[PDB]
């Protein structure tokens, strides 16, 4: 008796479930035939708590001899700069305040798309992965610097 | 598994979106080596079942043979014969619920470890060569300088494919880990369901013929 | 055997259950049938000593 009255709640719900991946398996295909767009990610300059707000991946020299080049995940925000060490482990400090920073565009580097901000405490070596991600990083850090 | 991955990130790739990535796969497989622990259980079960039963009828027509050549008595030459059927006719019953239990076996269990992880391990063996793909598309992107041009157009090219295939597939990787979240649950609920419907179907038989043998 | 090959099966089926997430279904009703069946497997350990003092 409460074998075949679970059997009855139980086969609605993969019913409703073979429904449910249908439709995700209907809108991904719409996607990947006509929407899918090859183009790098770009992060958003939105104002947010603090001042402005924007988030995204960047390359910066490391601690290696030869000071290799390396991807980390950056985040602008209350008119600072910070790097992620690893996801959810507390971040670090590239600048103190932005708005003690300067933007170079580093005219000298051979660099593809490097950018160098020299801020009072602290200075830091950066490149985009793109030049849309060069002017919009030195964008979004010279408005920062201007906040 | 589904709020293990990240669908929300698959097209942008943050490092929350490779976390999740990471960490989704490790349930799929803890999974994967818990159903191949029943398969091999319940085949265990067929055959020591299966063995059970061949002593068991191999017992009931000894045990009424040589009651038979016993002493005459017209009640037990009666009795006896009401006494054979019944202890086949249980038997039978037993027998159908391993032959039940092997089909459950088959259309559960069986099928949702050789089927279901097919296609999300097609999704993830394109999705991890893409991965490597992308992160040197990126590495010699990065690498090239400014004055060499055109070896930095060529991993430019490479990392389009890479970023749009990569994409392409975290999609379809996000979809199949999704199918089997929801799967899991209902194919082992309908196996100890399936189950118990020849338990108790099983069980009846023998107590369908309780009053005719009291 | 049957009966130790039985009752490590349906050890083997509860075991599926407790990795997903805790709900109505996997936490009580698939539980609810588990222990029935190890219930039954002793109800059937009882005929095999039946059998054997009969015997």
């Amino acid at each position: 008796q409460y074998r075949k009255e679970l059997g009855a709640q139980l086969h609605q719900l993969v019913l409703n479930s073979a429904r449910e991946k249908r439709d995700m398996e209907q809108r991904h295909v719409l996607l990947k035939q006509k929407e899918l767009g090859g183009e790098e990610p770009e992060p958003s300059l939105r104002e947010g708590p603090g001042g402005l707000v924007m988030e995204g991946h960047l390359f910066k020299r490391a601690s290696n001899a030869f000071k290799t080049w390396s991807r980390r995940w950056f985040t602008i925000q209350s008119n600072q700069l910070v790097y992620q060490k690893k996801y959810k482990d507390p971040v670090t400090v590239v600048v103190d305040d932005l708005r003690l920073c300067t933007v170079k565009l580093c005219p000298d580097s051979e660099r593809r798309f490097c950018f160098e901000v020299v801020s009072t405490s602290k200075s830091c070596l950066l490149q985009a992965d793109s030049e849309r991600l060069l002017q919009l990083w030195v964008s979004a850090v010279q408005s920062s610097i201007a906040s | 598994m589904t709020v293990k991955l990240d669908f929300e990130e698959c097209l942008k790739d943050s490092p929350r979106f490779r976390a999740s990535i990471e960490l989704v796969e490790a349930e799929v497989s803890e999974l994967e080596t818990r159903l191949e622990k029943l398969l091999k259980l319940g085949t265990g079960l067929l055959e020591s079942g299966r063995h059970y039963l061949a002593a068991s009828r191999a017992f009931v027509v000894g045990i009424c043979d040589l009651a038979r050549l016993g002493p005459p008595e017209p009640m037990m030459a009666e009795c006896l014969e009401k006494f054979t059927v019944s202890l086949n006719h249980k038997l039978d019953s037993h027998a159908e619920l391993l032959d039940a239990t092997q089909h459950t076996l088959q259309q559960q269990i069986q099928t949702l470890v050789k089927e279901g992880l097919r296609g999300f391990r097609e999704a993830r063996r394109d999705f991890w060569r893409g991965a490597e793909s992308l992160e040197a598309a990126l590495t010699h992107n990065a690498e090239v300088p400014r004055r060499r041009a055109q070896e930095a157009e060529e991993a430019g090219a490479a990392l389009r494919t890479a970023r749009a295939g990569y994409r392409g597939r975290a999609l379809d990787y996000a979809l199949q880990i999704n199918v089997i979240e929801d799967k899991r649950k209902f194919d082992i609920m309908e196996f100890v369901l399936r189950l118990v419907e020849a338990q108790a179907t099983h069980f009846q038989q023998g107590h369908e013929e309780l009053s005719r043998l009291s």
